[PDB]
């Protein structure tokens, strides 16, 4: 069980994601990142089932990439988010279908910040803020209550961190720590973990 | 075939000084129901060769088919070899192995007898390419009930003479008879000798019953 | 089985018992669970003996067609990678493979965790097996990344010989090796009876 | 030119590659088939071009099933080719319709496959011809020829290679419709004695085959003794 | 159920010369809402609209490829394309997936191109076309939703009126459905404009 | 001219060129012989060395435990076919549990080397074969041709100047049947000689032997080997 | 279904009743299931009617085109050995039971079985369907070599005509086709037509 | 529901000796109550130096041998050399693992001479998972075998004892020692034992009577 | 213009026969074997001093025991190499044996003549490969050096040129030759041999050398170890 989680804000896109592996009883790893970076301004967060979490995203990064290189500029957020989408979709009913759940945060010039959620499925909706995995439930109802469209990103930081520690509270799985980045027109930027 | 539909019960084989006896009665049972009664389970491949076959009795006609063909096959280059009785006991190993290998097995229990070169050979194949050879085989039922009677005799005298070996099969499809509820009393008897492969019947077992009268 | 390795300063220790069994059935206790992949990367062997053997020997003949037609040594995160690659497409099909890929390359010691559920992952220490369990909980008490080269093989040998005691399908003897710069070398063999001696009386 | 291709016609509508093929047969020392009250007798002049080979080598005469035997002329590797798919055929039929192929039918089938080869740039044309013969109580003696075109015909005497009008011209002195197979093969040898020209190619075996109410409708060698009894009869007769 | 997985609801109904098509708006997973502002009704022409109920991955797919093809007909032949055509072109998608459909059953709502006729209509997840003079609805609560069009439609309703009675079936309809509302959108479709409203509705 | 760059193209004389240039490739090959007695079949082969320095090619190949060959032609045709038979004999092993006949064989290799001969684009096999081998009709020495035809032999010598040894071959025929296989070595032996220039001799360097029979799965002799064979020529 | 065929000097009596259930619905009660196969050659058919169909359907453009190829009368033991292949290929898709009769020149009368399962034998005569279970002892008991055509055509009535008393899936009329070198003969008993046996009553 | 598969019954065993490689086995075919045959040996030769034990499903342990019999001889045409009985070893974990979903079921064992000269046994699972082992037991009666080899060959358990080399003498006694121990309590251990000894000089043969119930 | 599968009437394939011709048009190869090991030797053929000598590769390892030389058009020659290097990793895997010299070599030789255009794969081989290579390796019957045309013909040598200057040099190999040669011998006259035939003046740069012996790998000699050689010369 994994956890991610996204807030969009006016000019920015927060996301975090926990940084364990487990495995049965035990964790096997406790620094271990859930995101990918497609191009200078997205990321693509994935869990899911092993091997088909990294085989998809890694596959998606790629293409990404090479649609840079192809055309000597990026994807927008939205057009990447439907590309993903798009594969997923396409593998659904083959058979080599992904069994991964997705949120893809990003920042265009003209349409500012983006933040979607997919499905394995292959459901794709546009969202002020999101969550994958069993955390989500114990998560989305404070993101509910506590958010706001214009919230800055000093106080979604803050709003990140109730998530976080609710989890720690309530949650029975033992998620200590977890990494944070926040996308804007600048770029990606690796903001610290937030840690237990 | 996944299930067998027509069927026929145990075949027998017996070495013997000079040569192999096989019997199989001439019954295709349905279930239960003894449906075709006058049917050969017996086949002549070559001059030294012969199989008798249980189980499905289209998938041994398709054997038979089969095998009739790559004998034709053969005699029409009339080049100086033929099969031996070894060699279509292999063919027929890999023939069954092959079939089960893909999920499909044809379904019978084959026996092998031939004369060559001075040595009798007898053969067993199953559906799962499970082969050997012996002195005497029996399937189905055969196993159980004519098998122990064909080894006590061969224990006390391993070389049979060609009538002692014809006796030793009478009553055991005697036996069968009285035994094997899928059994009849019309039956063949294949012998494979120097002079080639003579099939005889129909033919009939005395049978006894004076226990019927034994009961009180 | 127990198997287990560790990164620190003076290479990667990589342990394991030496038990095969069929049910209850032990069916060997010389089992090499390290594999000689190359002279600078050992593979470990938990799961299926079969799917773990056979697979990493296809990984050491790729990497001597890399070292061939690259002129020069795979990566670990490389190596791992075409191992990881190799089993995906067989998920769902009865493949039963966790190992270690331990090496030393341009960014030092390597460890990588890979199955065949999918899983590949980087890290400081692992343990894989049924006796994984017990490993861990010896392992993780000791474990440091300046721990000294004698005391990192104290701590391996003793780990796997504390699962060997708990698990029943761990046993044998204990096998060590040390990948450092230049190579992996093997450490020692120690029956786990002549342990039992040596840890108590 | 237009000689090159068996997919072109020349302007007068010839097909030349087909015609080239023809060449080959009757380059080739002479086949008979010879269609008698109770069977076919074949025979073929083989010539033998080394003493270093055994007696037997490059048998011109072929069961293609138990009851059809086939006589060739032409290049012997397309000739040996088109006996397996003689073979094919007739082993296809028994096992699709569960008998034994009419002669006629095998002849049709086969002349067919020839006939396909003689289309298309892709292939060449067969270099042989060749004769099926048969025997059976209800279908009686039958002798067919089949040549590169495939054009097949049935016969009461037949001859294909290169003194083929020399052979025909014999041929037509039997009253063949009366008489014996055991008669006929003497007549056989005789008539590949008087074709053979023992000064332009010195030394040949005669090779006889026959099938008929006297092997029970089944294609066979002529026995040993019979054969040399024929070459001694034939021989004699050349006087 | 496939078809309840993510819930939802779609009508359309037929006015004098206008028609309506109406969907919730709900994005959710068995019982978590996810979103509340999910796309169900699209385009198709300045006067013809599509509205899918069913698996929202299969709505958003089955949209996307008919809008694929609807674009290459519309170029091919030179004009847009007719509400019937429409239906026989997403019948002909849906068929090809006779043995391992698209869960989603869609209506149509639209006004001819050049006479203006209304048209409605719904299909099956293979494809089945039924077209209808009064109106059409499709999702998990299609029960509550052919209650209140029963009792509240009438032949001939002007826009306004058109406008309220679609909008009180698909509420009330809605509001005795667990998986489906979160919001109601609405578009009536005339002649000379489109009107699109959202409604005041309940968020439970 | 027009007639002879396809193999499916008939000359005017009802003849294939591209058939008869493959022939070609055999004559200028380096001689070989084969020969049989009534127990053993044999085969000798002129193995050329390219310069004084080189090995000298092998001309003599196992197929089976009852069949070997020796080669005349293009190399990499005389593997190609030689692997063809090799699988066609373990084939007949595999599913019959016997050694597959010597003519049988042959006719395989027959037909499949006819294919090419007819089809555009396609080409003969540049290659002749002696085959020697022994089953339950005794020993045999078949010839294969690049026009797909082959003959039963009772001796036979293919290759550069292989007209001498044909010769010496025929002459010394009809003793072959009752020799021992010391003496039907030294005929193969002598008929090959028959083929070298006046000055040149045979040598352990350039003979190869190979030898099947009753009592002997097919073995090659070469370089210290053939010296018993050598010896007590002349 | 109850399908039987029985041999004479001379040709073939074919008969069948007229059943054909979904269930223990009756969703034909006149069915004609002695299908011509050529001139002189018939099948009965038991098991799926779209199976039987199909397959019959088949057996005659392949016979068809045969005899034409031929110039000649086909085989009765031709076209049994067509329905036999293809009862064998398919034997694990196909739920059928066929029996072959007709006249040839060189054979005469012949009946062919192939039962499920696709193998092939000759019989004097021949049963089958869910119905024949219960005539076995009946045509046992009553079957004489050296039967004329008028005596075959009622020891199949009778046969049929028990067999639908008793088995819930045969009944309705008898289909009945004699065969010879002059051709080809059919007739239905219906009604009172039908061979009646008294029920044991008291 | 058709099973491909059924149980035959055999045990095998293999000794290296410093000099020596033992291959045994009992002879008996069986078949769920019953008896195929009494005369049908598990060991198969490969070449001079090397033998294989085979046991479990004998439609595979037919086919496998008739496989392993081919490759041998394709690998002496390629290569122009008879493989070792490594090689063989190596190759034989090919093709076990080449039907790893559908596997042979046959439990295999290799006895012959490595290439010094050296006894070598060479133990497999059904997929190809395989060593190199100083003895070995498989099949039927493998778990009765093996711990008393542990013991007599491995000195296993046993304080103050010399742990000498293993002379052919006392590997046959052990030899046939285990199988008629076996044959007292494994249904499917019985008619005889059929021994091959492989040495320098080439395999010699013999064969103990076991009971025959 | 005609078929890639034709012969010319003296029983040549005319594809082969001009491939051979292309073998002329590259540098000189030379490979000696000897009782210690086999030596190959080649010759750079710079163009210009701006190219990067190091970046000429005609001799290349095939496996630790087994070297390849090369002359001829040098591209063809990488499909080649690379079936050898995998060749010799699937006996490995398979075996667990090293592969021979021989059977190397015979794996690469199948390749020629799988060429033509109507019978194969979409996009097929149309022609034959313009190579020629020296084997040169290590296995249990000791050192062995193999040559390879386009023919597909293989054969042992004792030692052997190709290439541009192949005649030339085969007569000074012929001249200097003995079967107890060194291998330190073999080296000096390889080198010797090559300083004749070469056009421009051999230096530590301008050729490579490798060797192969029983004691160690296959090793391509060092700029320093080259001029040490060349010293004596
Ligand atoms: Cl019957
Ligand atoms: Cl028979
Ligand atoms: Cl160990
Ligand atoms: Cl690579
Ligand atoms: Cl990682
Ligand atoms: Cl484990
Ligand atoms: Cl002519
Ligand atoms: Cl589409
Ligand atoms: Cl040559
Ligand atoms: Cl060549
Ligand atoms: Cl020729
Ligand atoms: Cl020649
Ligand atoms: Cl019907
Ligand atoms: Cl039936
Ligand atoms: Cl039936
Ligand atoms: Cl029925
Ligand atoms: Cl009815
Ligand atoms: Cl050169
Ligand atoms: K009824
Ligand atoms: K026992
Ligand atoms: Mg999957
Ligand atoms: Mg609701
Ligand atoms: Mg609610
Ligand atoms: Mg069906
Ligand atoms: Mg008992």
């Amino acid at each position: 069980m994994e956890y991610l989680i996204g807030i969009q804000g006016p000019d920015y896109v927060l996301v975090a994601s926990d940084r364990v592996a487990a495995s049965n009883i035990v964790q096997m790893k406790d620094d271990h990142d859930k995101m990918f970076k497609m191009s200078e301004k997205i990321l693509l967060l994935c869990v899911g089932e092993a091997g088909d979490t990294v085989q998809f995203a890694e596959y998606i990064q790629k293409n990404v990439q090479l649609y840079k290189m192809r055309n000597g500029y990026e994807l927008s957020p939205t057009a990447a988010a439907n590309f993903t989408r798009r594969n997923l979709a396409d593998c659904l009913r083959s058979r080599t279908p992904y069994h991964v759940n997705l949120l893809l945060a990003g920042y265009d010039e003209h349409e500012g910040p983006a933040l979607y959620y997919m499905d394995y499925l292959a459901a794709l909706a546009k969202a002020p803020f999101a969550a994958h995995g069993y955390g989500a439930f114990l998560t989305l109802s404070i993101l509910d209550r506590y958010y706001t469209p214009t919230i800055s990103r000093e106080r979604a930081v803050e709003l990140l961190r109730k998530c976080l520690e609710e989890l720690q509270k309530r949650f029975i799985l033992n998620l200590p720590t977890f990494s944070v980045r926040i996308i804007d027109k600048n770029g990606i930027h690796d903001l610290d973990n937030i840690s237990f | 075939t996944q299930n067998p539909m027509v069927t026929g019960t145990s075949v027998l084989g017996v070495k013997f000084e000079g040569g192999v006896v096989i019997a199989a009665d001439m019954l295709g049972s349905y279930g239960s129901l003894a449906r075709f009664r006058n049917i050969s389970r017996i086949m002549r491949v070559n001059n030294s060769t012969m199989l008798g076959a249980s189980g499905d009795y289209a998938d041994f006609q398709y054997l038979k088919q089969v095998l009739g063909q790559m004998v034709i096959d053969e005699e029409l280059l009339g080049d100086g070899h033929s099969y031996s009785p070894r060699a279509i006991h292999s063919w027929l190993t890999r023939a069954m192995y092959s079939r089960r290998s893909k999920m499909n097995p044809l379904w019978n229990t084959m026996v092998i007898g031939g004369y060559a070169d001075g040595e009798s050979f007898l053969g067993y194949v199953d559906m799962l390419g499970v082969a050997y050879e012996a002195p005497s085989l029996a399937t189905g039922y055969g196993a159980y009930l004519a098998q122990p009677l064909l080894r006590e005799v061969l224990e006390k005298q391993p070389v049979l003479s060609q009538t002692e070996a014809r006796d030793l099969v009478e009553r055991c499809m005697r036996v069968l008879y009285y035994r094997d509820a899928r059994s009849y009393n019309r039956f063949q008897i294949a012998t494979v000798t120097e002079k080639g492969v003579e099939i005889e019947g129909p033919l009939s077992t005395e049978t006894n019953w004076d226990i019927a009268h034994m009961i009180s | 089985t127990t198997t287990l390795a560790f990164k620190f300063r003076h290479g990667v220790i990589v342990a394991a018992d030496s038990r095969a069994t069929a049910g209850a059935y032990i069916a060997s206790q010389t089992v090499k669970k390290v594999i000689e992949i190359n002279p600078y990367l050992l593979g470990t062997m938990a799961g299926g003996a079969a799917d773990c053997s056979f697979w990493e020997r296809l990984l050491a003949r790729q990497c001597r067609i890399y070292e061939l037609r690259n002129k020069e040594r795979i990566s670990v995160a490389a190596a791992s990678k075409l191992l990881a690659n190799m089993v995906y497409q067989y998920k769902g099909m009865g493949l039963s493979m966790g190992t270690m890929i331990c090496g030393w390359d341009k960014r030092g010691p390597g460890l990588y965790y890979v199955d065949s559920e999918g899983n590949r992952i980087s890290g400081a220490t692992f343990s894989v097996g049924s006796g994984s369990v017990y490993a861990y909980g010896v392992m993780d008490r000791g474990y440091s990344y300046d721990l000294e080269v004698e005391q990192a093989y104290d701590l391996a040998r003793r780990a796997i010989y504390q699962a060997t005691y708990r698990d029943a399908y761990s046993g044998g003897a204990v096998n060590l090796y040390h990948v450092r710069e230049d190579g992996w070398i093997r450490v020692s063999s120690d029956n786990v009876a002549d342990l039992h001696e040596k840890y108590s009386g | 030119g237009y000689d090159l291709s068996a997919s072109t016609f020349s302007p007068d509508g010839r097909v030349f590659q087909v015609e080239y093929a023809m060449k080959a047969v009757e380059n080739s020392s002479t086949a008979i088939g010879i269609r008698c009250k109770d069977g076919v007798v074949f025979g073929v002049e083989k010539l033998v071009l080394s003493k270093l080979y055994e007696e037997g080598s490059n048998k011109r005469l072929f069961n293609v099933d138990r009851h059809v035997g086939m006589a060739v002329a032409g290049l012997l590797a397309d000739a040996r080719s088109l006996a397996d798919i003689a073979r094919e055929e007739a082993s296809n039929f028994r096992s699709n319709f569960g008998y034994n192929i009419p002669l006629k039918h095998l002849a049709d089938r086969v002349a067919m496959y020839v006939h396909a080869y003689t289309l298309y740039s892709a292939v060449r044309p067969f270099g042989c011809s060749f004769m099926l013969g048969s025997y059976s109580v209800n279908d009686g003696a039958q002798l067919y020829m089949i040549d590169p075109s495939g054009v097949s015909y049935g016969y009461w005497g037949c001859a294909i290679g290169k003194a083929r009008q020399a052979a025909k011209t014999e041929i037509e002195k039997l009253q063949m419709k009366e008489m014996t197979c055991r008669d006929i093969v003497k007549e056989v040898a005789k008539i590949i004695y008087i074709v053979h020209d023992e000064v332009k190619d010195k030394a040949f075996e005669l090779e006889l085959s026959w099938v008929g109410e006297l092997t029970n409708g089944r294609h066979e060698i002529v026995p040993k003794d019979i054969r040399e009894e024929a070459e001694k009869y034939a021989k004699e007769s050349l006087k | 159920s496939i078809m309840s997985y993510n819930g939802g609801a779609v009508m359309a109904m037929k006015g004098k010369n206008c028609v309506a098509i109406a969907a919730d708006r709900r994005f959710g997973i068995q019982a978590q809402m996810v979103t509340t502002d999910f796309q169900k009704i699209f385009p198709m022409g300045d006067r013809l609209y599509i509205g899918l109920a069913g698996l929202a991955t299969d709505v958003q797919t089955v949209a996307q490829r008919l809008k694929f093809r609807l674009n290459l007909y519309e170029l091919k032949e030179g004009r847009q394309i007719k509400p019937y055509t429409l239906m026989s072109m997403v019948a002909n998608l849906l068929y090809e997936k006779r043995f391992g459909p698209y869960y989603t059953e869609p209506v149509i709502a639209g006004l001819d191109p050049k006479t203006f006729k209304p048209f409605i209509c719904s299909l099956d997840l293979i494809g089945c076309p039924m077209v209808t003079d009064d109106f059409v609805v499709s999702g998990t609560c299609a029960e509550q939703m052919y209650g209140m069009c029963e009792s509240l439609w009438e032949p001939n309703m002007d826009p306004d009126h058109l406008f309220e009675t679609i909008s009180q079936a698909m509420l009330n309809a809605v509001d005795r459905d667990a998986v489906s509302g979160m919001g109601v959108i609405v578009h009536i479709i005339e002649k000379d404009k489109i009107t699109t409203r959202t409604l005041k509705a309940r968020m439970d | 001219n027009q007639y002879d760059n396809d193999v499916t193209v008939w000359s005017p004389q009802g003849r294939i060129h591209q058939i008869e240039y493959a022939m070609e490739a055999v004559k200028q090959g380096s001689a070989t012989v084969g020969l049989k007695s009534k127990t053993h079949a044999v085969l000798v082969a002129l193995k050329r060395a390219q310069s004084e320095l080189a090995a000298h090619q092998k001309k003599i190949l196992h197929v089976d435990n009852h069949i070997g060959i020796s080669i005349a032609g293009l190399t990499a045709d005389a593997r190609l076919l030689c692997n063809f038979m090799r699988q066609e004999c373990l084939d007949s092993r595999f599913v019959f549990d016997r050694p597959l006949p010597v003519s049988r064989l042959v006719s395989l290799i027959g037909s499949k080397t006819q294919i090419p001969t007819q089809r555009y684009g396609r080409r003969p096999y540049g290659v002749g074969l002696l085959i020697a081998g022994y089953d339950d009709m005794g020993p045999h020495i078949f010839q294969t041709c690049p026009s797909a035809n082959y003959f039963d032999c009772r001796a036979m010598s293919i290759g550069a100047r292989s007209q001498s040894a044909r010769t010496y071959l025929e002459r010394h025929m009809s003793e072959f049947m009752e020799c021992n296989l010391n003496e039907l070595v030294k005929h193969g032996l002598r008929a090959l000689r028959e083929t070298l220039p006046a000055e040149q001799d045979l040598t352990t360097k350039n003979v190869s032997i190979g030898i099947v029979g009753k009592d002997l799965e097919f073995t090659i002799y070469d370089d210290d080997d053939v010296s018993p064979f050598l010896e007590g020529l002349e | 279904t109850t399908i039987m065929a029985v041999q004479f000097d001379g040709g073939v009596v074919l008969g069948a009743d007229s059943r054909t259930t979904t269930g223990s619905y009756i969703a034909n009660r006149v069915t004609d299931k002695l299908t011509p196969i050529h001139d002189r050659i018939f099948c009965c058919r038991s098991g799926s009617a779209a199976d039987t169909q199909a397959v019959a359907d088949a057996v005659t453009y392949q016979l068809g085109f045969h005899s034409i190829e031929l110039n000649e009368p086909p085989l009765v033991h031709t076209a049994a050995s067509l329905f036999k292949e293809m009862c064998y290929r398919y034997r694990e898709d196909l739920m059928a039971g066929i029996i072959i009769a007709g006249w040839d020149p060189q054979e005469g009368g012949q009946v062919y079985s192939v039962p499920m399962g696709g193998m092939m034998v000759r019989q004097s005569f021949a049963i089958g369907g869910s119905g024949s279970s219960y005539i076995y002892g009946y045509v046992d008991a009553t079957y004489r070599e050296g039967m004329t055509k008028e005596e075959c055509l009622q020891f199949t009535a009778n046969a049929l005509a028990l067999a639908m008393e008793r088995d819930g899936s045969s009944g309705g009329v008898i289909r009945l086709a004699a065969i010879a070198e002059s051709g080809v003969e059919r007739q239905v008993l219906l009604g009172d037509q039908i061979p009646k046996f008294a029920v044991a009553t008291l | 529901r058709f099973s491909p598969y059924v149980f035959n019954g055999g045990t095998i065993l293999a000794i290296a000796g410093e000099d020596f490689a033992i291959v045994a086995s009992d002879t008996r075919l069986s078949e769920g109550f019953s008896i195929h045959t009494r005369d049908s040996p598990k060991c198969y030769k490969l070449t001079d130096k090397t033998v294989i034990g085979c046991s479990g499903f004998h439609g595979d342990c037919l086919t496998l041998t008739k496989i392993i019999e081919a490759r041998l001889k394709m690998y002496k045409h390629s290569n122009n050399k008879a493989m070792t009985t490594g090689a063989i070893a190596a190759m034989l974990s090919t093709i076990l693992y080449s039907r790893r979903f559908f596997p042979y079921y046959v439990y295999n064992i290799i006895g012959g001479l490595d290439e010094e000269g050296k006894g070598a046994v060479y133990s497999f699972d059904p997929v190809g998972s395989y060593q190199r082992d100083s003895f070995k037991a498989g099949g039927s009666a493998s778990a009765m075998l093996q711990p008393l080899l542990d013991n007599q060959v491995g000195f296993k358990n046993m304080q103050n004892v010399e742990h000498v080399p293993l002379s052919l003498d006392r590997a046959m006694r052990l030899v046939k020692d285990v199988f008629i121990s076996a044959a007292e309590r494994d249904v499917y251990t019985g008619d005889a034992l059929r021994i091959c000894i492989v040495t320098k000089e080439g395999i010699r043969e013999e064969t103990v009577s076991l009971r025959k119930d | 213009d005609r078929g890639v599968n034709t012969f010319s009437p003296e029983g040549r394939l005319f594809q082969v026969e001009y491939a051979i011709e292309a073998i002329k048009l590259g540098s000189t190869a030379i490979g000696i074997q000897t009782s210690e090991g086999v030596c190959l030797a080649v010759e750079k053929r710079i163009t210009s001093p701006l190219m990067e000598p190091s970046s000429i590769e005609k001799i290349v390892e095939i496996d630790a025991h087994i070297g390849c030389a090369m002359s001829g058009l040098i591209a063809d020659a990488k499909t080649l190499i690379d079936k050898a290097r995998v060749e010799t990793q699937n006996h490995w895997f398979t075996y667990n044996e090293t592969m021979t010299v021989e059977s190397v070599t015979q794996a690469v030789s199948n390749l020629a003549l799988q060429f033509g255009e109507e019978d194969a794969d979409p996009g097929a081989m149309s022609r034959p490969f313009g190579v020629a290579l020296l084997f040169g390796g290590v296995d249990e019957k000791g050192p062995q050096l193999f040559h390879m045309d386009p023919s597909g013909t293989f054969v042992q040598c004792d030692a052997r040129a190709i290439g541009s200057a192949s005649e030339g040099a085969q007569s000074s190999l012929q001249e200097v030759y003995h079967k107890s040669m060194t291998l330190k011998e073999a080296i000096k006259s390889s080198l010797i041999i090559l300083k004749q035939v070469m056009e421009e003046k051999l230096n530590a740069t301008n050729i490579e050398l490798a060797t192969v012996q029983p004691g160690q790998n296959f090793h391509m000699f060092t700029k320093e170890e080259l001029e040490e050689v060349i010293k004596d010369i």
